[PDB]
RNA sequence: GGAAUACUGCCAGCUGGGACUGAGGACUGCGACGUAAGUCAAGGAUGCUGGCAUAAUGGUUAUAUGCCGCCCGUCUUGAAA
RNA sequence: AAAUAUGUAAGAAGUCCUUGUUACUUAAUUGAACGUGGACAUUUGAAUGAAGAGCUUUUAGUGGGCCAUUUUUGGUAAGCAGAACUGGCGAUGCGGGAUGAACCGAACGUAGAGUUAAGGUGCCGGAAUACACGCUCAUCAGACACCACAAAAGGUGUUAG
RNA sequence: GCCCUGAAAAUGGAUGGCGCUCAAGCGUGUUACCUAUACUCUACCGUCAGGGUUGAUAUGAUGCCCUGACGAGUAGGCAGG
RNA sequence: GGUUGCGGCCAUAUCUACCAGAAAGCACCGUUUCCCGUCCGAUCAACUGUAGUUAAGCUGGUAAGAGCCUGACCGAGUAGUGUAGUGGGUGACCAUACGCGAAACUCAGGUGCUGCAAUCU
């Protein structure tokens, strides 16, 4: 719940001689440490499958780097999250780098303006956008358009001294 | 006022079991005891005599006595900051051989003899039990099981 | 802070001198913890601390108490030691020889032990002899033997005297002592 | 020793890189020993901790 | 006035201070309610058993 | 035997922090406490 | 296809600045560097220079300034009340 | 039919072989007890710790308690009355919660240097008017556990779904 | 979700106060920084423990010396003064 | 393998219905002088093993049979629960972290095992 790297991870059943060889599981986490994600690999497959890491082991966890970490991209984001009176689904786009540049946004944008802490919100999936206008979203749309430019009206630049000898303009 | 007879609040506890009312089976009464024995007293309220006051069910103790119809035993119940040695005479349908008192027994057969074809080999032996330890490194294959990927799923209402 | 498992500042519960102040005593002493600290030997460990016990725990020991102790097989030629005093018995006739190291010898038990060709040695004395404890007997008085101690533990059913000062029937003889008088201890 | 460690973390690191060659993953003991610090004082303590 | 009327409270405190130890084990132990033919047989026997072993002393 | 032999390591308090507003929850949590695992080592060095 | 860099970790790798301390009082110990005699940072500071005399400095005391500080004794689960 | 709690065991006072005693017991030298003599000590029978273990006497104060989390009974409720386990206050300062018996942190010889906890860092006041993405405009905004309250119900305000 | 209505009490007044509106507000993330009688290292006081030492050799053997650990306190117990 | 006597565990053994059973056994079955018991030789007692029969008992088979038993990543890692936070929420209550973990449900399989002694195509 950070600065968000994403984790390959893969776990089992632990073997019986009855099943030597039980299946592979694998998620992808979003998490700061390993700790953490293989935390959250557990959390997640006790809702899925009876097995408590008691029961199971971690079989590999890798980190998996962004694949193009310059391209920008248009992500879908789907998410499932408890409100204070209920539970959700929400579909959501976010435009950035990287999955975890975007998934970050994603918690901070929950946090915002649904009040939803980490603990409850679970991230369904998360998908570059192939076409453009796939895009259902306005708020990402806007930036889609033929040579866009803006300018940043209204500058306000931090002074380093308590007292300025003239008086500032916010020109950019 | 209150009440707090010999046998208060004992209706689950000497009730007998579900479908297992009645005449109790002559195992019972062919099992032998003998003074050093290792007992656990659980209660059968259908037969009143030779019976263990409520303190007693669930506990464990050691033969002192033996008798037509009764084994004595004795039970270390805490009183106060200590125990205080009890002595109690139950009739036979009230009491058992402890089981894990054989487990021991066996082992203790199992050690001597560990002990001797190690002996009669001149080897050393390791007869103490240790516990569960934590796990050596494995090599886990893909041949026929290629890591099926889950993800978390949706909620949904199914009322 | 720490969470103490024990007491702190605890102090041994052991004498570490003897409460006496009796300049012989002390000199004794002084000997023996030159003794225990500088040769081996358990006997002067033992003998040290002896000298530090109060009265209560020094019961004498008699002269017919050392005869029977000198019954022992292998033991008629040891010299026994008793870090305390040492009292006559007119119960034994036959007393025999031997040398007898104690604290303090009652005029009857030096005679006894005299007239039957024996000694009677101080510890010191003792300690030239032996510096080690070499072929010593030590004895100890019957402890529990005292008057005091039969009324410790007192209570229904524990068989022990009362304090009583002043005795008869007509003295706590009656409810709770009989099945008769209300009920029996 | 130093030769000891040396040769058995060297061992753990290729041993992974040969599984994942064979197409399998090397997955490594449970760890045999742990550090373990407190980090509450002593006030309020419930018995059995 | 009334006032409190029970607990526990401090009570398990104050028994662990000094408290538990244990039973007083014996080799050897109390013969209190043991089978009284049986123990006035179990004398002879002893008596017996302490007799031969001085008969092997001659 | 080895190891009992060993006093307990007296610390100091962590120089340069604990590094999470609050102690009292778990390592997963947001912080100090539990299994942290490999974390331990950045943790007791600055505490040694 | 061949690199680089980041990140994380290791070095019994080399170095700069600042701060507090200097207990002990012949010698005994473990070592290090030397071909060697010797040397040393190896079971707790030394060396060089300077400053002060109706003084440097220290104790006390009064007052100011910063922060802090409710009335004791009692009974009481609880008293500045 | 759980979870938490709960009894006993994990050996020298043990194991095995031989064969002694009795008035008990058996059809019966058969058992039952207790023994002689012989054999087996490296891990002798899981873990972790042990700041030493065991024991005796004697005597002070106390015998109004109260609080918090959790379980819980009476009551519309109560800063009400009453139980369960633990931890506290009482008996206790210190740092934080402005304040405050009981919360958080942490328990206390006299001091120096360093580092932190809980809590904070516009100014009062030691410490970024730090960095980052949003959301919010209240003719009654809001601002931090215990804690110093707010609900049903409504809004074509604005946000995201 | 935030915000607005629903939302009435008595001396004048309290997010602690000032005041704050792309906050000094609400949700979330990341660093740095401040600070307890706590933790780490060192000196000193005491308490407890373990150890050495009058073997002939000036002045304390309930002494001298070495070492480790520890220190809250009402009612109350003991000790040394 | 059958069957009988005495059993152990006490339905995988009980329940309902329909079949089938060689041999020996077991049974029903014939009798009323005797010992013995009845309102009643039905039961209980005795007598023959002689006159009869597998009808029943009894044993085994059948059954998308009632019950009982067993298994299962069937439901469900759900309900509940030990521990953690100056977590969310006006509250009711809820989520997360380290653990433990059901019942009903569903589906699959099963329907006595066995000790001693005797006897039998």
């Amino acid at each position: 719940m950070a600065h968000f790297k994403e984790y390959q991870v893969i776990g089992r059943r632990l073997p019986t001689e009855s099943v030597p060889e039980p299946k592979l599981f694998r998620m992808r986490i979003f998490a700061s440490n390993e700790v953490i994600a293989k935390s959250r690999y557990w959390y997640f497959l006790q809702k899925l499958h009876k097995v408590k890491k008691a029961s199971g082991e971690i079989v590999s966890i890798n980190q998996i780097n962004e694949a193009h970490p310059t391209k920008v991209k248009n992500f879908g984001v789907w998410v499932r999250y408890d409100s204070r009176s209920g539970t959700h689904n929400m579909y959501k786009e976010i435009r950035d780098v990287s999955r975890v540049a975007a998934v970050e946004t994603l918690y901070q944008d929950m946090a915002a303006r649904h009040r939803a802490r980490f603990r409850s919100i679970h991230i369904l999936k998360v998908a570059e956008i192939e076409k453009t206008a796939d895009v259902k979203r306005q708020y990402v749309k806007q930036f889609l358009t033929k040579d866009l430019k803006f300018p940043l009206p209204h500058r306000v630049q931090k002074s380093t001294k308590t007292f300025s000898y003239k008086r500032p303009s916010t020109f950019y | 006022g209150k009440s707090h007879g010999y046998r208060s609040r004992t209706r689950y506890m000497f009730q007998r079991d579900f479908r297992k009312h009645g005449a109790v089976h002559l195992s019972t009464y062919l099992k032998v005891y003998k003074v050093g024995d290792i007992v656990d007293i659980k209660a059968n309220g259908s037969i009143q005599k030779g019976m263990p006051h409520k303190f007693y069910q669930g506990k464990t103790g050691v033969v002192y006595n033996v008798t037509k119809s009764s084994v004595g035993v004795i039970i270390n119940k805490m009183v106060g900051n200590r125990y205080l040695e009890k002595r109690l005479n139950l009739r036979v349908e009230h009491i058992k051989h402890s089981k894990c008192r054989q487990e021991f027994l066996e082992r203790v057969k199992a050690n001597a003899a560990k002990r001797a074809e190690a002996k009669a080999q001149g080897v050393a032996v390791q007869l103490k039990r240790q516990p569960a330890q934590p796990r050596e490194s494995r090599i886990v294959s893909t041949e026929g099981n290629v890591p099926q990927t889950l993800a978390p799923v949706p909620y949904e209402t199914f009322i | 802070g720490i969470d103490h498992t024990s007491k702190q500042h605890k102090r041994s519960g052991h004498r570490t001198a003897p409460k006496s102040d009796n300049v012989y005593l002390k000199l004794l002493v002084k000997l023996y913890t030159f003794l225990a600290r500088r040769t081996d030997a358990p006997f002067n460990k033992v003998v040290l601390k002896a000298l530090f016990l109060s009265k209560i725990n020094r019961p004498p020991v008699s002269v017919s108490r050392i005869a029977r102790a000198l019954k022992q097989e292998g033991a008629a030629n040891k010299t026994v030691v008793v870090v305390g005093t040492v009292t006559d018995d007119a119960r034994i006739f036959e007393f025999p020889k031997t040398t007898v190291a104690a604290l303090r010898f009652t005029a009857g038990a030096r005679a006894k032990i005299v007239k039957a060709g024996g000694e009677c040695i101080t510890l010191d004395q003792l300690a030239v002899r032996a510096p080690k404890g070499q072929n010593t007997l030590i004895l100890r008085g019957p402890r529990n033997s005292r008057e005091a101690v039969r009324h410790f533990g007192m209570g229904p059913h524990k068989g022990k005297a009362p304090r009583i000062l002043s005795t008869g029937r007509k003295f706590e003889r009656a409810r709770g002592r009989r099945r008769s008088k209300g009920f029996k201890v | 020793y130093q030769k000891e460690y040396e040769t058995a973390e060297r061992n753990i690191i290729q041993a992974k890189r040969d599984a994942k060659a064979a197409g399998s993953y090397y997955v490594e003991a449970q760890h045999k020993l742990v550090f373990v610090v407190r980090i509450k004082g002593i006030n309020k303590i419930p018995p059995k901790p | 006035a009334k006032s409190k009327n029970h607990t526990a409270h401090n009570q398990t405190r104050k028994a662990h201070r000094n408290g538990i130890k244990k039973p007083k084990t014996y080799k050897y132990p109390s013969l209190k309610g043991v089978d009284p033919k049986f123990r006035r047989n179990h004398k002879h026997a002893l008596h017996g058993t302490a007799k031969a072993l001085a008969a092997a002393k001659k | 035997q080895a190891n009992n032999f060993l006093w307990p390591f007296k610390l100091s308090n962590p120089s340069g922090g604990w590094g999470v507003p609050r102690k009292f929850k778990h390592f997963i949590q947001g912080g100090s406490f539990g299994n942290r695992e490999e974390f331990i080592n950045k943790l007791v060095k600055s505490m040694n």
